[PDB]
RNA sequence: GAACAAUAGUAAGCACAAUCAUAGCACAUAAAAACGUUAGGUCAAGGUGUAGCUUAUGGGUUGGAAAGAAAUGGGCUACA
């Protein structure tokens, strides 16, 4: 068998400074994402494992980064309570 | 007294290989493995089954190849095909041997799922190690 | 031979990182050097090192029936060797791995991490939703 | 604590993609349950054992199309004959001990 | 009729190119 | 032939087991939460105590697979420590070898 | 015939006996040629149900098991919520006897 | 069947020793440790010689066992 589980894996180094966000975006998702951002050396980081294949952990990992940036933007109520 | 894998000392007559002159505790130190896969390294899955796979074709190219089997047979595993190396005597007239050979490698790929290689090394008389 | 070209911006490899997993460290050496012997020639600009050795032990009973005074116990060792390439094109990786695994002994196993180069997504560039 | 932390608390969950609302210790082994393969599933597991009557039956063909030789069914057999020439074999059924 | 054929290394040329004679994986055979 | 009768039996629970497998997993599932109401649970708790009990996961037997030894067995290998040592004795196990140290 | 090892291994290998290399370790399994919002996001096989009810609440801990399993096809991931809708349905009876009503 | 200012002993083999392992030495430990001895242990790891069983000493399903008057071996925790 070339079967081997262990394989599936994917990881996302994102480095936070290179990203164009706003000083409440970037605050936002630093609380939102919590330990896998890395607050000395500003590595985002994603794993991810859920899904039998490689590429779509790819895909999903991708999804995760486009989602954490779409939703860091936006201010709701309970923000300003 | 540890009887384990080991072969007494007779009158001093007794023809010994040179794996069988060399007692358990000398494996890695002088002796080398029989076998080799990747199965019992660290990280590593389904050792098992190349263990039954190996052990069954111990006993099948021991009744395939009757009373011309020189030494113990050495199976190797290559990114899913076997390398099967024997040490083996010269009795029976060539064309049996080819014969087994063609059959061993067919039965066996059809068998375990995954191409075999076959390797016959002829030998005149069984290689004496120790005694004799 | 055959060789196309397809118009396609091929793939980068910041970082190649292959581990070589083995019983005997004679195996591991002569392959290190297969291994460096190989890339030098390719042009590939790689390091290696020696990770520490991992040792396996366990214990099994000495007889058949009853001295439990008396064990036998085993091991199993695992050696290491990695090489770390840097700055990789994707034909390039694909060729040079190829050569690699073709060859890989029949005792040792490998691991092999690619650290890929994307700049940005696509819905994220300078869009805010 | 804070709403606000709880507030982020599930954003982020519904965002991972984790469970969504609050649960006891006990219910997240359902999660956990189908999160899993169940444990007699696994290939470890079901196929424990060889076929046996594969290979037994494999190498019993073998030898009668003349191809492999079983030393051990072989001196089982002598002995067999040997054993129901001296005058002891095995009774056909139902005959051995009424009589 | 016993058969004792002379190995390789009595035809090989002191110059004959090694990847020639062994090019892929091979059990090591101590005639050739 | 399977080596051994307990052997048969064992085989024959792990066929078993694969079996019923999904239907264990969910009415378990009723069974063990929280959130849903006690009355569906009890009679799920009839529903899993009704499916053959020789389809159950903890009424199997890991064993040596050659010699069918009970005990003694290495997870690994799925051998008895007897077997086991045999082989590794003649080196026909690979990587093992005799611990010094 | 074969004119050389490599001949050899390149018939194997045409053949499909030989691996293809460098290897990747899902080569000869497409999965369906599914996508990861067809595993992660379940909210498909949700639509009946109640949903304000503790099945949501049930259903969801479903959801998100069966959203992070591997060693499933969509196929099976569909046949166990399947089988609680065929479940909870059959049993209407004591849905309304336990003090929720439930549809 | 030896005496070394030597008096009938020579001898390859297997033991010990030597080397290996415990990541360099060294020592230490590990391992090893023949021939035999105890008819020592184990036909319940497995396999077998001799004997027995074959509508049963075989194969299945369902339950049921492992209670303490004590007597003692080894542990654990204490007595501050
Ligand atoms: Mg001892
Ligand atoms: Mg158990
Ligand atoms: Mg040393
Ligand atoms: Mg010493
Ligand atoms: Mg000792
Ligand atoms: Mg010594
Ligand atoms: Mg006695
Ligand atoms: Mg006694
Ligand atoms: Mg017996
Ligand atoms: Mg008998
Ligand atoms: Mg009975
Ligand atoms: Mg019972
Ligand atoms: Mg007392
Ligand atoms: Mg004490």
């Amino acid at each position: 068998s070339i079967r081997n589980p262990k394989a599936r894996v994917v990881t996302l180094r994102v480095k936070l400074s290179s990203l164009n966000l706003d000083d409440h975006a970037k605050k936002k998702l630093i609380k939102l994402v919590g330990d896998r951002y890395c607050k000395s050396t500003d590595v985002l980081t994603i794993k991810t494992d859920r899904c039998p294949l490689k590429r779509q952990n790819y895909d999903y990992a991708v999804y995760l980064l486009t989602v954490l940036y779409h939703e860091s933007w936006k201010t709701e109520e309970w923000e300003k309570k | 007294k540890n009887r384990a894998a080991r072969v007494r000392v007779s009158k001093g007559d007794k023809p010994v290989t040179y794996e069988e002159a060399h007692a358990p505790h000398y494996i890695a130190h002088r002796k080398g493995w029989l076998s080799l896969h990747t199965g019992n390294l660290d990280g590593e899955d389904h050792a098992a089954e190349r263990t039954v796979e190996d052990v069954f074709l111990r006993k099948f190219m021991l009744g395939t190849f009757p009373g011309c089997l020189a030494d113990q047979l050495v199976l190797k595993r290559r990114a899913n095909q076997l390398e099967i190396c024997a040490l083996v005597l010269r009795q029976l007239p060539p064309h049996k041997f080819y014969f087994l050979v063609g059959y061993s490698e067919t039965l066996l790929s059809h068998f375990y799922k995954c191409p075999v290689h076959l390797h016959l090394q002829t030998v005149p008389s069984k290689v004496v190690y120790k005694y004799i | 031979p055959e060789i196309t070209i397809s118009d396609e911006p091929d793939t980068l490899y910041k970082r190649l990182s292959v581990l070589v997993k083995g019983h005997d460290k004679a195996v591991l050496d002569s392959y290190e050097y297969f291994a460096v012997l190989a890339a030098k020639e390719l042009g590939i600009s790689i390091k290696v090192h020696e990770p520490p050795r991992k040792i396996e032990r366990f214990t099994l009973l000495k007889s058949v029936h009853i001295f439990k005074k008396h064990r036998v116990q085993y091991e199993m060792r695992t050696l290491y060797r990695c090489l770390e390439l840097e700055h990789l094109t994707g034909s390039t990786a694909d060729v040079y791995l190829e050569y690699i695994q073709r060859n890989l002994p029949e005792g040792v196993a490998m691991e092999v991490t690619k650290t890929k180069l994307e700049q940005l997504p696509e819905h994220i560039r300078k869009p805010i939703w | 604590l804070s709403e606000y932390a709880v507030r982020m608390s599930r954003l982020s969950a519904r965002l991972f993609g984790e469970v969504a609302r609050p649960t006891d210790s006990k219910s997240m082994k359902v999660v956990k349950l189908f999160s899993e393969q169940p444990l007699a599933k696994r290939k470890e597991t079901y196929d424990w054992y060889p076929n046996h009557n594969t290979y037994f039956a494999l190498m019993g063909t073998l030898r009668f199309l003349g191809l492999y030789r079983d030393e051990h069914q072989d001196f089982r057999d002598e002995q067999l004959r040997l054993k129901k020439l001296r005058g002891k074999g095995k009774p056909r059924k139902g005959e051995g001990k009424r009589a | 009729r016993r058969k004792a054929l002379p190995p390789r290394t009595e035809k090989m040329a002191v110059d004959q190119d090694w990847p020639s004679v062994y090019p892929v994986a091979a059990p090591f055979k101590p005639s050739a | 032939y399977y080596v051994d009768w307990k052997m048969l039996r064992d085989v024959k629970r792990r066929k078993m087991a694969y079996e019923y497998a999904d239907e264990r997993l969910r009415i378990n599932s009723l069974r063990k939460n929280t959130i849903l109401p006690k009355d569906l649970q009890e009679v799920a708790d009839e529903e899993i105590a009704s499916l053959p009990r020789d389809s159950c996961p903890v009424r199997i037997r890991n064993r040596c697979v050659m010699t069918s030894r009970p005990r003694g067995v290495k997870r690994r290998w799925r051998l008895s420590r007897i077997v086991f040592r045999h082989l590794a004795d003649h080196g026909q196990l690979s990587g093992v070898q005799r611990a010094m140290w | 015939p074969f004119q050389n090892g490599f001949e050899e291994m390149i018939q194997w290998t045409k053949e499909g006996k030989l691996w293809e290399f460098p290897i990747n370790n899902e080569a000869g399994f497409d999965d369906d040629g599914s996508e990861f919002h067809e595993h992660i996001f379940l909210d498909k096989y949700l639509q009946d149900f109640p949903k304000q009810g503790p099945i949501r609440h049930f259903m969801e801990l479903v959801t998100c098991g069966l959203s992070k399993n591997p060693y499933l096809s969509v196929k099976q991931k569909v046949e166990h919520i399947e089988w609680f809708r065929n479940y909870f349905n059959e049993k209407r009876v004591i849905l309304k006897e336990s003090g929720i009503q439930l549809n």
